[PDB]
RNA sequence: UUUGAUGGUAGUAUCUAGGACUACCAUGGUUGCAACGGGUAACGGGGAAUCAGGGUUCGAUUCCGGAGAGGGAGCCUGAGAAACGGCUACCACAUCUAAGGAAGGCAGCAGGCGCGUAAAUUACCCACUCCCAGCUCGGGGAGGUAGUGACGAAAAAUAACAAUACAGGACUCAUAUCCGAGGCCCUGUAAUUGGAAUGAGUACACUUUAAAUCCUUUAACAAGGACCAAUUGGAGGGCAAGUCUGGUGCCAGCAGCCGCGGUAAUUCCAGCUCCAAUAGCGUAUAUUAAAGUUGUUGCGGUUAAAACGUUCGUAGUUGAACUUGUGCUUCAUACGUAUGUAAGCGUAUUACCGGCCGGUACUAUUACUUUGAACAAAUUAGAGUGCUUAAAGCAGGCUUCAAAUGCCUGAAUAUUCUGUGCAUGGGAUAAUGAAAUAAGACCUCUGUUCUGCUUUCAUUGGUUUUCAGAUCAAGAGGUAAUGAUUAAUAGAAGCAGUUUGGGGGCAUUAGUAUUACGACGCGAGAGGUGAAAUUCUUGGACCGUCGUAAGACUAACUUAAGCGAAAGCAUUUGCCAAAGAUGUUUUCAUUAAUCAAGAACGAAAGUUAGAGGUUCGAAGGCGAUCAGAUACCGCCCUAGUUCUAACCAUAAACGAUGCCAGCUAGCAAUUGGGUGUAGCUACUUUUAUGGCUCUCUCAGUCGCUUCCGGGAAACCAAAGCUUUUUGGGCUCCGGGGGAAGUAUGGUUGCAAAGCUGAAACUUAAAGGAAUUGACGGAAGGGCACCA
RNA sequence: AAGUUGACCGAACUUGAUUAUUUAGAGGAAGUAAAAGUCGUAACAAGGUUUCCGUAGGUGAACCUGCGGAAGGAUCAUUA
């Protein structure tokens, strides 16, 4: 693992194999749709929505008590972002690898790291344009970068 | 990482019985691998397996007997007509006595003795003797 | 070791086997075009020439004999080599400036045993086939 | 690509398409899947040489195709030529000439010169096969046919049968590692001698053929070795074969390599013998096999030659699982058993008529694969066949010794011309494809919208509806389980996450020390070293002491610990940005793997430009030692070490070991995180925490022990799973040693130099891991009056 | 018919550039063979200053020295 890291430690998520357990919710199965884009219009990624409501409700995974995903459920009610997740915290991070170089030059392992997260960038934006989430003449400039994740 | 799932559950069924282990867990399961099992079961050289079905890939747990010599894959899986199907049994099974090299054939996974009756070709998939 | 075991990699195979044969010293000896400018032979098994000089090339140790090779300049490109005479007489049947007939020695150009450098045999001399006249079958004439 | 390059457009031109040519617009076209340029000792293909396979090398050469007639250009006539056994000119060579001029092209067949290692007669005829003409009849150095011919293939002279002569073992038997008789189921050497065969020649005639020759067929002649007379290489090993005899004496020479030879040579030179293949065989160059030393099958890269210093990274190469799978009922079918052809349930594997059966409407795709089609022969594979056999040949055979259109059957089938392309079966494997707030499907078949045009308005015209062959959109509000596979012990990103680490940057700050000076006490020494001297004491040094100031370096704690991509990283404290790992019924959904080119970093030294300048210290200058000492040792020191802003891009940049992935074992420690130990345990009261305890658990890293491991070993849980030439994927590098990381070109650089990188010539060994001796500034343990 | 005007194909020579080979060269400097010459002993034994590497400077010559690295070392190390 690990494609720009030598380690290879192995940890995730283990969905168990039972599909449609709460046997135990308060409510209905689908008024988590006015929990997600209620909580989607505090501005909260899907991440955060799908830890959220493990502690509150609290379902477990969301893609069994209704039929599809968060990502898809915010699209349904309109909140779909403007760049996908994984690509606005990716550049996020690599416009603070560049503000942290406009006042502390003399660094080649911080810049190192931005090279790192540049050429990665250039991997989910070279995914995104091909399944069309991304349209084309879409790139990755790093002088605009700073006002789309701010 | 894994540019074949039939290699990395042959490598792991014949590296567990040159130590002699009598049972195999190999993952995960592609339904290439389980008819390739399949023909190597009714020739005798494996047990009668068990696929746990968890829903992510599938896992199988593998009786086998201790029959087995070399049971590995050919790759990259070259196709391989009736004409030229002799060439891949010369050079690589030890007699032509016995053993078999699978393949798949237009019409399923099958070894080269069901397939020269049936007058099939296909690719070559692995051996085993 | 090594080599792409991927299905559409016959153009990486055939590139490499014709990068690394430059690295084989006998294909690449004959791949070069050496054969007309550095071998004073045409190209091919025999040349005829002229002698210059008959001269004792002292052999290499621990072997130490005087060797009795003759210096030549062949017509064809007028390079001018040093070939070994067998067979013991072999100088008292040349008598110099007589028109001679050269091969090689054996082990594909370069030099062969005690004497260092020389590569070419004399065959025959002004036509009467050396190794004959050396059992006295054939008489070199006096004219 | 000005001067056609890519296209449009109109033309011209040609037999015709066409930038082929013109004019006007457009700016295209090819390219790391190798364009362009160069080389070629390149005519292409059929095919040839050689191997078990996979293959390498060659093909001027009789067949098809292209090409050209000394070099180029032009052209006439002709259906057909840019023809040269046609012409015209120029160029180069030559020719004749009475000096005005005229003609010539053998890379046709012969022949001569020349170059060369390298290749034959200045012969005979159109009978053959066919071609051409006005065309049964002419012509055809096309073609056939003799002469040369050891290029190469095939069949095979150089004796054979007996006798005694001298002789061997063996058979019977006196006898048994002694010995006679029948010496013999033996074979040799015999100019003993005497016999039987014969083609080699030879010669009448014959057949032969266009006329011949040769072979075959042949009346007469023709073998006794002294001749009809077999030689080429070798006799140390590799390699089957005299430790023969004379000669020479590290000579002469031999030997592919290893090796021989120095007045005994198993290797030379000869004699006497012997062994290999034999009308042959030796040598030279090339080439294939040998070669698992080019590695697709099938190598190697820790140490033998070889993982880029590091990581990104495009081209490229490779890429997780998932979809109608079968079950029953059966019956057709090898022996209550076996369906291996098929038929019946998973709501409809394509609608009609014909008598289960045919026309018949309808076919997501590509790779692969089945059988085909399709196409030159010779070759090759090779069927059949007594040219006497043979390699060949495509004939021949039979009734039959016949009479006899009197018969019979030939003259296969294939690799090849491997692939492309086409037809057909298959649908495993592998890609793409589809339905997302539905420009989704059938439907709501509504007529809202269509498109159109042939049949009839007798003919023929106007009014205009229907079927409208078809084609747009349906009255959209209604009837379709109305549509999004998994979530990889793949990745990515997150987190109310808790952390953790000499990771990098910037400030801040501490520690003693080493200097250098200031005071003060002291009194003649002090540095140093093998011994020294240089050196420091105008004594106030050395030393003791309080100090102030400066630049360095961060000890001890310090590990078989940690972090980092690698080079590297250690005084606190603050701030900055980043990272692994663990945890996670978080998120996305294949985004991943590795990598030419290209990018970013890269110890030290060296280089620039400033600021520093203690310690150290190349260079330099002294003192010793030493035969010598530009060295080691000792003194002050310079560039440098230091900081900044750039350059450089190399290290034994090492684990001499590329990266992602799966598997395979013990044993003990520790780094980090998690979770049960009322295990202990600090005390707010025990609890909350902290410390440890054992017990688990991830990612490992160390360590040691041996495999069912492997390797030449040293050795290594990888360097193993490289079976029984193996196969998870990707990338780089090597092919005996030198010459040499040189020369040269290109590129980078301020330079030093870096990344690329040969050949001539030389060489029979260089090298790796281990073993025994050697038994030395190698430690250990011992011994002796030759200590 | 000659002869002609203009176009177009264009040989050919003269000049320039561009390649792609081959060759003469004072001097200079590396390599190989040649052991049997001179000088010293660099390395391998703790080769008598352990060796090697990168990099700079210096030296009749092997070599020397600084800085950094490595063990292919003469330490796998015992020091709560």
């Amino acid at each position: 693992g690990r494609m720009h890291a030598p380690g290879k430690g192995i940890s995730q998520s283990a969905l168990p194999y039972r599909r449609t357990v709460p046997s135990w919710l308060k409510l209905n199965a689908d008024d988590v749709k006015e929990q997600i884009k209620k909580l989607g219009k505090k501005g909260l990624t899907p991440s955060k929505i799908g830890i959220i409501l493990r502690d509150s409700h609290g379902v477990a995974q969301v893609r069994f008590v209704n039929g599809n995903k968060i990502l898809r459920i915010m699209k349904s009610v309109g909140l779909k972002p403007d760049i996908p997740e994984d690509l606005y915290h990716m550049i996020k991070k690599a416009v603070a690898i560049r503000k942290h170089l406009e006042r502390n030059r003399k660094d080649k392992d911080g810049k190192f790291r931005l090279i790192l997260v540049e050429s990665r960038i250039h991997r989910l934006a070279r995914y995104y344009k091909t399944k069309s989430v991304l349209p084309p003449n879409w790139k990755y400039e790093s002088s605009t970068a700073s006002a789309l994740v701010a | 990482v894994r540019m074949n799932v039939l290699a990395d559950a042959l490598k792991c069924i014949n590296n567990a019985e040159k130590r002699g282990k009598r049972q195999v867990l190999l993952r995960p399961c592609s339904k290439v691998i389980i008819k390739f099992l399949t023909v190597m079961m009714k020739h005798g050289y494996i047990g009668e397996f068990e696929i746990v079905d968890d829903h992510r890939s599938g896992k199988i747990v593998v009786n086998l007997t201790g029959r087995l010599n070399k049971c590995g894959v050919i790759s990259p899986r070259f196709d391989v007509p009736i004409n030229d199907i002799e060439k891949w049994t010369n050079n690589l099974l030890p007699s032509r006595q016995f053993g078999y090299v699978v393949l798949t054939t237009s019409g399923g996974i099958m070894d080269h003795e069901e397939a020269r009756r049936k007058h099939l070709g296909g690719k070559i998939l692995g051996f085993f003797f | 070791m090594g080599k792409p075991r991927g299905l559409r990699t016959a153009r990486k195979h055939v590139n490499h086997r014709r990068d690394q044969r430059w690295a084989d010293k006998d294909y690449k000896k004959a791949h070069l075009g050496t054969r007309w400018k550095a071998n004073p032979f045409g190209g091919a098994s025999h040349a005829k020439g002229i002698v210059l000089e008959k001269v004792g090339v002292e052999a290499k140790q621990p072997n130490s004999a005087i060797r009795k090779c003759v210096r030549v300049q062949l017509i064809k490109n007028g390079k001018k080599i040093t070939a070994f005479v067998p067979r013991d007489g072999s100088l008292n049947y040349i008598e110099e400036n007589d028109e001679v007939l050269v091969a090689g020695f054996g082990r594909k150009g370069h030099a062969v045993g005690d004497i260092p450098g020389v590569r070419f045999k004399v065959v025959k001399v002004a036509n009467v086939s050396l190794l004959a006249l050396y059992k006295e079958k054939k008489e070199r004439p006096r004219s």
